[PDB]
């Protein structure tokens, strides 16, 4: 209250106010990198250069990537499935291990058809049935 | 026989262009953000070279209006609460073209002001050769640049902005091609895939510019030390341990393939430093590297007066302009706090000196690291008020960094005059 | 580069033809933007007729 309490004969108050100049936390040595990553295929890449929010990679290159919608619909020679039409690789990059010749066969729908058989066909127990023993 | 398909199906798109273009442009991104230090936050900005080519070439004579310049200088470095950048990294390869020369002229125009040494790489098209390995055949690049083909380039080396550009030579192998016995594709828990080959032979299976490891050492030379003395030489900075080599069985017995694009000799390490290039030289077989030279593209000159000659030798040196830059990030950053406080010529010389004082010595500490804490040797700071403007000042510092080793000649000889007691007449 | 483009410097001078079909000598007709326009390269990008051969070198090659 600004009106202020009436002063007694022995007014004790206890000062709790402290002045001083606030501190400043250190600056992380930032490193900017500039290169054609998306080739023109990302949320921040498809936008005009006047407004491209720079990333940070707080987490890692695995998640800062997935943050960008990096997909691609490029054609490729077909050697799987029936009917015409060249194989159309179409899936968005999540991690950096996506270019691994393995995560590809898991992503591309057509190739996965052959990998699906290798789970069932190759798992034929011709060792449990052949091993009859009376 | 389903393996025969997959070994053809997948191998059709891994070898495909565009697909492996993203690989190159992400593998070398992962390479930078692999270390992860205590206080070194990297950051990305995916932009096509053309989208910047058009930018600087349109605003070369009006850089303050450049869109990029407005996303590094006046955006984070200039503004109050903004966090400034430090040492940009150009993931591109620059030729001797009269277009790509502007690209550097512009980016350097920014770096110069934003105080952020722009590191990049140069294509094999620079030396006018279609295979970078064939640069070893050139005797001395010093005599090369005298050729009138580099006229445009020699003009750029004279610009002030070039003292912030730092171009690297050589490209490290960033991925080992896929063999079953070597670097097997990690298949799934049932889908047999590890039996899977690729298709390469001579020299065409993914590369990445040395500039990465260069910057990825500047980061290292910050978490450990604090300044940028720790990015040169073997014992000191650039060592780059454990690179992705390659091995292959053509007919012999797994003949290893050196991780580096080119096996620079000794006088190559030097004969490049004079051109204003940063060679990424390899130790034969050791599967490692090191940066001996870290020079900017600035001309070294020569001069008659000894002092002047030494000036130009230190200015061309990138590692110092990295450090001197860190003082700018101190002034335009910290003194902003006391912008309204009543201060004097004798007070600003206090605040600015009391800081830098903890980083200047003459005595040498054991080991390189324990001494690289101290970049500078000695500093002067003569600020002084100007007439007219009462609250304004004008500083003028001058720093002499700890001069690095760079080489030496030596003449051995049998004197037989040192100990005359054995060869003298009197006996 | 820009003080030039500020001036409408064009030219419609004739030249020997070695591209496309039909008669009529090749008519170089385009305005100078930058100083790099005289570069034997920016010319092939500007002259419509020559660009026809350069277009194949993108697809054919």
């Amino acid at each position: 209250a600004k009106n202020k309490i009436p002063n007694s004969r022995l007014m004790i108050n206890y000062e709790t106010n402290v002045d001083g100049v606030l501190k400043k936390k250190e600056l992380p040595y930032r490193v900017l990198v500039v290169g054609d990553l998306s080739k023109g295929r990302s949320v921040d890449a498809k936008k005009e250069f006047a407004d491209r929010e720079v990333r940070r990679v707080n987490n890692g290159v695995d998640r800062v990537l997935e943050e960008m919608n990096i997909s691609f619909d490029f054609e490729a020679p077909n050697f799987v499935s029936k009917d015409p039409s060249n194989l159309k690789v179409n899936y968005r990059i999540e991690s950096v291990k996506d270019f691994r010749p393995d995560a590809v066969a898991k992503k591309v729908p057509e190739i996965r058809a052959l990998l699906e058989m290798k789970e069932i066909l190759a798992s034929f127990a011709k060792d449990i049935e052949n091993n009859r023993n009376l | 026989v389903i393996d025969k398909l997959i070994d053809l199906q997948v191998n059709s798109i891994i070898s495909n262009d565009e697909f492996r273009a993203l690989e190159q442009e992400w593998l070398k991104v992962q390479e930078v953000c692999q270390e992860d230090y205590d206080n070194v936050e990297v950051s990305i900005l995916d932009v096509k070279k053309e989208e910047l080519q058009y930018d600087f070439e349109r605003n070369l004579y009006d850089i303050s209006s450049s869109d990029f310049f407005k996303k590094v200088y006046v955006s984070e470095f200039d503004q109050y609460g903004g966090e400034p950048y430090g040492a940009i990294l150009g993931l591109y390869n620059f030729e001797n073209t009269t277009n790509d020369i502007i690209w550097l002229t512009g980016m350097g125009m920014v770096a110069k002001n934003s105080h952020a040494p722009f590191i990049a790489s140069i294509d094999k098209s620079f030396f006018g050769v279609k295979d970078l390995s064939e640069i070893t055949h050139i005797k001395s690049f010093e005599a090369l640049l005298e050729h009138p083909r580099y006229k445009e380039w020699n003009d750029f080396r004279n610009l002030d902005v070039a003292a912030y550009i730092g171009l690297t030579v050589g490209d490290f192998m960033l991925r080992q091609p896929y063999n079953p016995e070597n670097n097997p594709v990690q298949y799934k828990l049932m889908e047999g895939f590890n039996e899977f080959v690729d298709y390469d032979k001579n020299e065409s299976y993914l590369w990445g510019p040395a500039s990465i490891h260069l910057v990825k050492n500047m980061m290292r030379s910050y978490d450990k030390t604090r300044w940028f003395q720790y990015i040169r030489g073997v014992e000191s900075g650039g060592y780059v341990k454990n690179l992705v080599a390659c091995v292959y069985d053509n007919k012999g017995i797994l003949e290893t393939k050196s991780p580096l694009n080119v096996l620079f000799a000794d006088y190559m390490e030097l004969s490049l430093a004079n051109i204003g290039l940063i060679p990424f030289v390899s130790e034969k077989g050791t599967s490692n590297a090191c940066f001996f030279s870290v020079n900017s593209a600035k001309k070294v000159e020569e001069f008659v007066d000894g002092f002047d000659s030494a000036n130009s030798r230190l200015i061309a040196n990138l590692s110092y302009t990295m450090c001197i830059s860190r003082i700018s990030h101190y002034i335009k950053c910290v003194i902003r706090d006391k912008i309204g406080s009543i201060v004097d010529v004798e007070s600003i010389q206090k605040i600015l000196s009391d800081w830098i004082s903890e980083f200047v010595t003459t005595v040498y500490q054991p080991t390189p690291l324990e001494m690289a804490r101290y970049p500078f040797r000695n500093v002067s700071i003569e600020v002084k008020t100007i007439p007219g403007k009462p609250g304004w000042y004008s500083c003028k510092i001058n720093v002499i960094p700890h001069i690095q080793f760079e080489g030496m000649n030596t003449t051995m000889t049998i004197d037989t005059r040192l100990e005359p007691e054995l060869f003298g007449t009197n006996n």
